[PDB]
């Protein structure tokens, strides 16, 4: 049993016609102190999977080390490591889920919420969640922490059910994700303006975008607000 | 000579030989014959079951390890039970933890390493059984040959047991032919039954005497005995 110390907030994602998109800001909070700003919370595994992690940062770094090892280990005595026997998004997820559930079962969790995004070898999109309790689930859109409350509602207006996937383009999807990141920056006190975004396309491959910034913010209407009820000036 | 260096597995002879291992290999040659061969779509095991009296049953020689893997034995049956069981667990672990089917190549490596430990430590003894492993994984059909010495080899076809040399020569001759028997199970089997009967001498393969197993593209590892093998005799 423990308590999280340095933490990462939301991780949001959704799937479109040809792949999946996942994003997360670059902040490492220490309680209410916005302590670290160069924190990458999207972990690429090979060229078909990206693991986004929220929660305790020390545990995130541990999970990072675990993932790099899975890659090394999978390459051992494996002449097809970069082909038919390369790590699949589903293998990576099952592994982490297994670990997450064993750790909670020993009353010593990895204090995180994880989303595994990727494209399988047969083209299928892969999007699944797992957290510190070992709980898992899939949906056309997935978000952790605050994003679950404010991002899913916006992302679900684009893909409300399975049949909406093929009708959704990378452009529409990325636009929706970027808008969601802005909304989170407006109402989540533990969020940052800078974030990373990754796209896993069954055709274009893996596109990892670093140092993005929330832009086109509306603040002007603030000049007209005065007092908290009766004040006029 | 030999007598002084064959007391245990932990002793090298003056010429660099390990006699206990060689004696274990001899138990294989005394075992009943079994054949294995594959195309690009299926893998087949054919075995001659041996009986004690005409009042006894014919001891099984083929064991299923998973839906996509299996093997045939020659030598000490109990050791085959131990080894096949270890393989059942390894296939099991792969599915439960990574949601991945175990590569036949990996299964061979695990078997090799397990056998090796019993050839370098005091007190233990080498396994006294040979194994032919077939399976269909993400890289197609496969056939492996396992020796108690720990040496595992991938072949197009092969045979072990008494008089196994007959079938082995026939297969080494039929190569170009059976390797192309794709999408036609019944043909690959007949090709195998013809190979095994090249090692007969005592009798002729009957209905409660023959044992066949197959795995492939859209064929889970299945075992055929008795009436089910009639159409091949």
């Amino acid at each position: 049993t423990q308590q999280p110390i340095v933490t990462g907030t939301s991780v949001i994602s959704m799937k479109y016609d040809n792949g999946v998109i996942i994003a997360a800001d670059n902040l490492g909070s220490y309680g209410s102190l916005l302590r670290f700003n160069g924190v990458e919370r999207l972990i690429p595994v090979g060229d078909n999977t990206v693991v986004g992690i929220s929660g305790d940062i020390s545990d995130m770094q541990h999970i990072e080390r675990l993932l790099k090892d899975l890659v090394t280990e999978n390459a051992y005595d494996n002449p097809l490591a970069d082909a038919e026997e390369a790590l699949e998004p589903s293998y990576i997820f099952e592994y982490l889920a297994t670990v997450m559930y064993q750790r909670r079962s020993k009353m010593n969790p990895l204090w995180n919420a994880i989303i595994v995004a990727g494209v399988q070898s047969n083209g299928d999109q892969f999007l699944r969640y797992v957290n510190l309790l070992g709980v898992t689930y899939s949906s056309p859109t997935l978000a952790t922490g605050f994003g679950a409350h404010m991002a899913n509602p916006l992302l679900r207006k684009v893909v409300d059910r399975e049949s909406d996937i093929p009708k959704t383009t990378v452009q529409v999807a990325e636009e929706a994700i970027v808008n969601a990141m802005r909304v989170l920056y407006y109402r989540d006190a533990r969020s940052s303006r800078n974030f990373s975004l990754a796209i896993i396309d069954k055709n274009t491959g893996l596109t990892f975008k670093k140092n993005l910034q929330v832009e086109n913010m509306k603040w002007d209407f603030a000049k007209d607000i005065k007092g908290y009820g009766t004040q006029k000036i | 000579f030999r007598n002084n260096y064959d007391g245990d597995t932990v002793t090298f002879s003056p010429t660099g030989r390990l006699f206990q291992v060689e004696y274990a290999l001899e138990a294989i040659k005394q075992g009943s014959v079994t054949v294995g061969l594959r195309s690009n779509t299926h893998a087949v095991l054919v075995a001659l079951k041996r009986n004690a009296d005409e009042l006894s049953s014919y001891q099984k020689k083929i064991i299923k390890c998973d839906e996509h893997m299996g093997l045939s034995l020659a030598g000490l049956a109990p050791d085959a039970r131990v080894l096949s069981n270890y393989l059942r667990q390894q296939c099991n672990y792969s599915s439960l933890v990574f949601n991945r089917k175990l590569a036949v190549e990996r299964a061979g490596h695990l078997l090799c390493d397990k056998a090796q430990k019993n050839t370098q430590s005091y007190g233990g003894r080498p396994y006294g059984v040979g194994l032919l492993i077939i399976g269909y994984d993400k890289s197609g059909a496969h056939l492996l040959e396992f020796q108690p010495s720990g040496n595992v080899t991938e072949l197009y076809g092969t045979a072990i047991g008494a008089r196994s040399q007959g079938a082995k020569t026939y297969l080494e001759r039929t190569l170009d032919t059976f390797i192309k028997i794709d999408g036609n199970p019944d043909e690959l089997i007949k090709a195998g039954v013809e190979a095994i009967s090249q090692s007969l001498r005592d009798e002729s393969l009957t209905v409660d005497n023959l044992s066949i197993a197959i795995v492939g593209k859209d064929t889970p590892f299945t075992i055929y005995d008795g009436e089910a093998v009639a159409k091949y005799i």
